[PDB]
RNA sequence: CAUCCGGUCGAUCCUGCCGGAGCGCGACGCUCUCCCCAAGGACGAAGCCAUGCAUGCCCGCUCACCGGACGCGGCGGACGGCUCAGGACAACGGUUGCACCCCCCGCGGCGGUCCUAGCCGGACACCGCUGGCAACCCGGCGCCAAGACGUGCGCGCAAGGGCGGGCGCCCGGGCGAGCAGCGUGACGCAGCGACGGCCCGCCCGGGCUUCCGGGGCAUCACCCGGUCGGCGCGGUCGCGGCGCGCCGAGGGCCCGACGCCUGGCGGAGAAUCAGGGUUCGACUCCGGAGAGCGGGCCUGCGAGACGGCCCGCAC
RNA sequence: CCCACAGCCCCCGCCGCGGAGCCGAGGGCAAGCUGGUGCCAGCAGCCGCGGUAAUUCCAGCUCGGCGAGCGUCGCGCGGCGCUGCUGCAGUUGAAACGCCCGUAGUUGGCCCCCCGCCGCCACGAGGAAACGGGAGCGCUCCAGGCAGGCCCGUUGGAC
RNA sequence: GAAGGGCCGCGAGCCCCCGCGCCUGGAGGAAGGAGAAGUCGUAACAAGGUAUCCGUAGGUGAACCUGCGGAUGGAUCCCU
């Protein structure tokens, strides 16, 4: 945990909605951005998944909005850590949502 | 991935201010550590035989290292790639010649020629205060110089004045808005001017903003900003002022002397 | 209209290019893969073989002869075009063998011939039918 | 590596794209009769020139007045203009850059000024002239048929003072 | 040899990614020490010569340590008798290796020497009036060449009491 | 630097392909007066190798011979040069971090060491006598040198470990950030020292790491099982399923996973030419990988090195 | 003179070798006279010629193109608006699924005068050169190179 | 402190089995294309001498024929 135990947060701070839910004390955070293709002149959208550790501190569900702050590794694929987190309703329309 | 450090240098790979020629060769001299790092710095050979001319080749430059021909902060140093820096001493006694190097305006080295009034003392900027051994207070400088229990009142960023025979101290210059600076990094080297306002941001750099003497304005990260004085430079500077004329005025100065 | 021209759908265009670029014949046959592997030449400007037979609305009978290629061992036929060229040509003589104008097509009305006799024995068939030089060497 | 890896090198003109063409034919033999020119590949340096010198001007005459690169390059191509001779003193604007052509090119050679000052019979015993070496502009000889001569040397290209 | 670099794995994926170049000397590691406790054998400590220079020392038989008392501030050297709990595996307690985290029983000679006399912690003094008190290992043996540790008291002692009373 | 032409018919207009016309890269044929610049065994054989050369230098140690030999010792040989086999969320390119790291030379500082000091002890080299074997290789005895080896005079000092802050948050040694240092209770005597340097900072370099980009086939649609996370120890310069024990179940996928193929090193760039783009990118500079195939290791700050050693296999 | 030694460029005196080939002549495509052979031999990238004037084969004359270079073979770009984002076609030439529902995906009427966030535009920092563009300099010009002159911006090598 | 030995760790080579990819022999069978001036008939183009074509099913030396339903690209834009 960043603030009851023995690491610091440095690095880039994030922003990203919750995928999934499952771990013990771990989440998988989707971001969403957009890349540009010249030749066509337009857009696509694409989306990557990031995994985060959860400290008992914070109650999330699918959906929500988190921000994660970069840490020292803590396992295989983490790096992250959560800091903050707003509220969503069940009920939400599933919008591309760039942060 | 090579075993160990490199000891070579490419001509084509040398830093560009050097101005060194392509057709010259394949390979360029290589500094040595010391008191400045590669890519600011400049080796003493080029100094002593693509500028003043006093060396035709490298054995001439060795020669005349090896005699002790050179001073550098009032130290006779014999290798032809020991590193020559910023706001340094360079004397030699045999033709009375004493320079402080400093940068132009297209940002290169120059020699300023200096009297014996102020070539006893340079300029250093200190960057890194820190607890040593049995918790005595350090500090450190630009050009790799350590001193030990400094005062209290000094802070980080500032700029220190130290006699060349004796490492002691006499006046700091604080950071502060209203203090004429010298850019020494990026694409504003060489420029003189003074502060007028400071900005953070957590975690990241902080960029200064300061106006030239005629009224430009322009801007740079806190880590290339140097401290020469209270509103009028301390030291003798180059002839012009620190102002970087645009591509019409030098296209007119190049036609004037051609 | 017919066509997607929304601002986010680069990715679509790409992939209905990709698709729809190999209906080509002529892109086909260089990219695919089957040609070259199934062209006798692999590729290359011209070949070194061994000659080992000889045989021949135009009503006028082609001369050509039997190789096979020293790196391929597959066998095909190169048809000798300079007047007089058959006798200077000679069983189990050392050739090189380059092609037609039409790459991998027949030309003219030669059915079943698709390469060129350029030299034999080291000498160049025209420098050889101009009398320059001379085959008494073979 | 060698040294001798790092030495640039470029070709210097071009060829029509349609070569069998009647008028193109006969313009370039009466050019080269009126100059008396060697090869064609002299016509086509001309072409090099004369279409970088408008790519150039149109560059230039697409952006603005008041562009300082505008300015800057502007100033540049005139300046090299009038030294050589090409363009006309009293014209100072772009624009007259488009309407230039290879003969005003081919009329600053050597064997042009070397022509109209009268010190020749003819283009052709010009360029013999040229060979021998009896010809010292400004103050050194030139062996150079295609030579261009700048306006301040115009008055001083002279026989050489070696030469019977 | 023993090595601790990624491009033996597979990807979060579940891939093989392949072998791209042979074995590097920075990703090394090393047999592990199992100190052993002793109950020509003797406290015997080995060197090792490590990146840089630098000497790292691992023990594979030794006896004694160095123990706190913090709530009394009393720190003395004693004796291990033998290890008696440790999470990781029995197999361990079994065969008296010692690793940071084992909890061992110490003498009480150096610490009733001084104890019974003054009031303090009651289960303190009941261990002190016994023949051994119950301890923790805090050093790495195998990294520095030691076994240094602190008395147990409070929640976790009682933890590890309910936890052994049964045997 | 915005170009077209001939061919289906008894004649005509279209669609549509075929062929011509230019540039560059190479190979072949013919021919060739003079000067300048200049590439050059890469093209599914990273196939095989006679012959010769490609790394030495010197400050210390002279009863060697008439000081030059030689050898001990020190520095360097991990730079440079060749190639592109392997490898397709990798490498590589731009952008972050180490409050999870190591670092020779050089520069600047600092320099207090627990319990015969007008200067300690023994060896080996070369070398003399004596010898083995085809060659390569070395043996036995013998006096002698060190800025070599060993011990070591000396004002307490390495590593590690226990205790030492707050009362909703914020408002100096240093930070954006409770990070460094110190005191004190116990362990242990590491390093320097027979012409004094352990130690600290900077520099070059290296290791890993955040974010974005990063070949084709769906006649490959479901894949992974240390694979996904947690707890604890070990090991590592060091973080980490890196390894082990226990527990839970997880992670990725039509925004194309996984699998297969590639005559696949990448980038800065090259060719082509209205504008938009297509194809290539062995090779000059940067980075990566290798030295017949596959593995292992010593010395060293630094190599899993091959003009270093050991093994198996093929020659 | 230069060169580590030699060449080589260039300067100086004496004697003085002047040499063009490769393709083609029906159209595309600029360029025509006799003798042979007779659907044979051969030419021909395509259309085509040759079965007695052969304007196309084999020779001579003549003529045209480029030029110390010319022609042939294979690959890439362009030709090509025959891969079409700019910018193809879909009644009859090749091509609208037999029809409906429907998830991912793509696309979504109008309105609030100033607040926060994403995209967007402009400027700026920071970060390698060579190549490329480009200012100036008469290597005799040039391909190039960063020189060079005297009384040189601090001579310059900017961007 | 040498040789030597034992347990584990790295890990070559050989053997056994399985799977993937690329080539390849084969009696006989069957398709296509080109060549010629072959034999058998006439299915289509005119109402082509039974209007043509589509889908489906069966039969027949061969083209093809027939039944069920559909289209006009028909030989009809026209009748309480
Ligand atoms: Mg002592
Ligand atoms: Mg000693
Ligand atoms: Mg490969
Ligand atoms: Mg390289
Ligand atoms: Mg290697
Ligand atoms: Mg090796
Ligand atoms: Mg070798
Ligand atoms: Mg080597
Ligand atoms: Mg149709
Ligand atoms: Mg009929
Ligand atoms: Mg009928
Ligand atoms: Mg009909
Ligand atoms: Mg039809």
């Amino acid at each position: 945990c960043p603030f009851t135990g023995n690491v610091s947060i440095r690095g880039r701070i994030l922003r990203g909605v919750v995928h999934s839910a499952k771990m013990q004390r771990s989440i998988i955070v989707r971001r969403d951005y957009l890349h540009f293709v010249q030749k066509y002149k337009r857009y696509e959208r694409r989306h990557k998944h990031v995994a985060a550790h959860l400290s008992p501190c914070f109650r999330v569900k699918e959906g929500d909005i988190v921000t994660i702050g970069e840490c020292r590794p803590l396992s295989k694929t983490i790096r992250f850590n959560v800091i903050k987190v707003e509220p969503v309703s069940e009920a939400a329309k599933k919008r591309f949502s760039p942060f | 991935m090579a075993r160990g450090v490199r000891k070579h240098l490419k001509r084509l790979n040398a830093p560009k201010h050097w101005l060194l020629d392509k057709m010259g060769g394949i390979w360029a001299p290589r500094p040595t550590n010391g008191p400045h790092g590669l890519r600011e710095c400049i080796p003493l050979i080029l100094i002593l035989r693509n500028r003043l001319h006093y060396a035709n080749t490298y054995a001439e430059t060795s020669m005349i290292l090896q005699d002790k021909n050179v001073l550098i902060d009032g130290k006779p140093r014999t290798d032809p790639t020991f590193p020559v820096g910023f706001m340094d001493v360079f004397e030699i006694p045999k033709v009375h010649k004493t320079f402080r190097v400093l940068y132009d305006v297209k940002g290169r080295f120059t020699l300023v020629p200096i009297q014996s009034n102020e070539a006893g003392f340079k300029l250093c900027r200190v960057q890194k205060i820190f607890l040593g051994d049995k918790g005595m207070p350090y500090l450190s400088t630009h050009d790799a110089r350590t001193i030990r229990f400094p005062h209290p009142d000094i802070k980080t960023n500032d700029t220190i004045k130290i006699n060349l025979k004796t490492g002691k101290i006499d006046e700091w210059y604080k950071f502060d808005i209203g203090k004429i600076v010298m850019v020494t990094g990026g694409r504003n080297c060489g420029r003189i001017g003074t502060i007028q306002a400071i900005d953070k941001h957590m975690g990241s750099y902080t960029m200064i903003r300061m106006k030239d003497t005629e009224g430009t304005e322009f801007l740079t990260r806190l880590c290339n900003v140097f401290v020469i004085g209270n509103d009028s430079p301390a030291v003798a500077i180059p002839t012009t002022k620190g102002i970087r004329p645009d591509i019409i005025k030098n296209r007119e100065l190049r036609l004037r002397s051609i | 209209m017919s066509k997607t021209s929304g601002l986010y759908t680069a990715r679509k265009l790409r992939t209905v290019r990709r698709v729809n670029r190999w209906a080509d014949k002529k892109y086909r046959k260089a990219h695919l893969g089957t040609w070259l592997k199934a062209n006798p030449l692999e590729g290359a400007c011209m070949a070194r073989g061994i000659v080992t037979q000889k045989i021949g609305p135009n009503s006028a009978v082609r001369k050509a002869v039997r190789v096979q290629l020293t790196k391929n061992s597959k066998k095909i036929t190169a048809f000798v075009p300079r007047d007089g060229s058959i006798t200077y040509i000679d069983n189990n003589d050392e050739v090189l063998v380059a092609g037609f104008g039409r790459a991998g097509r027949a030309v003219g009305d030669i059915p079943g011939c698709r390469f060129k006799v350029i030299k034999v024995a080291g000498i160049g068939l025209l420098a050889l039918f101009l009398r320059k030089r001379e085959k008494r060497a073979r | 590596p060698r040294i001798s890896r790092h030495r640039n090198s470029s070709k210097t003109y071009s060829t029509p794209k349609k070569p069998f063409t009647k008028p193109r034919l006969d313009a370039e033999l009466k050019l080269c009769g009126e100059y008396g020119l060697k090869c064609k590949r002299e016509i086509y340096r001309a072409r090099y020139m004369l279409a970088k010198i408008r790519r150039t001007a149109r560059n230039l005459l697409t952006l603005d007045e008041n562009d300082i690169k505008r300015r800057f390059e502007g100033a540049a191509l005139l300046r090299r203009l009038h030294m050589l001779g090409i363009l006309d003193e009293e014209k100072d604007q772009l624009d007259y850059v488009l309407g230039l052509r290879i003969e005003d090119i081919f009329k600053r050679r050597l064997q042009s000024v070397i022509v109209e000052s009268k010190l020749a019979k003819s283009v052709h015993h010009a360029r013999n002239m040229i060979k021998a070496r009896h010809i010292s502009v400004g103050g050194q000889i030139v062996n150079i048929p295609s030579y261009m001569v700048r306006i301040s040397n115009t008055s001083r290209v002279a026989i050489a003072d070696t030469s019977s | 040899g023993i090595t601790h670099d990624k491009m033996y794995k597979r990807s979060k994926t579940g891939a093989v990614q392949g072998k791209w170049h042979k074995k590097r000397k920075y990703n090394l590691g090393r047999q592990p020490a199992n100190t052993k406790l002793i109950v020509n054998e003797g406290q015997k400590i080995s060197t090792i010569r490590c990146r840089g220079g630098n000497i790292k020392r691992r023990a594979l038989r030794l006896s004694h340590g160095s123990f706190a008392w913090g709530s009394a501030d009393i720190s003395h050297k004693a004796r291990i008798l033998q290890v008696v709990y440790n999470s990781t595996s029995n197999e361990l307690v079994r065969t008296n290796t010692l690793v940071k985290g084992c909890v061992v029983q110490i003498d009480s000679a150096p610490f009733k020497s001084a104890l019974s006399n003054d009031t303090l912690d009651k289960e303190i003094l009941d261990q002190i009036r016994g023949d051994h008190i119950l301890a923790r290992i805090s050093s790495r043996p195998g990294q520095v060449g030691t076994a240094d540790g602190y008395i147990l008291e409070g929640p976790e002692l009682l933890f590890y009491q309910k936890k052994l009373a049964p045997k």
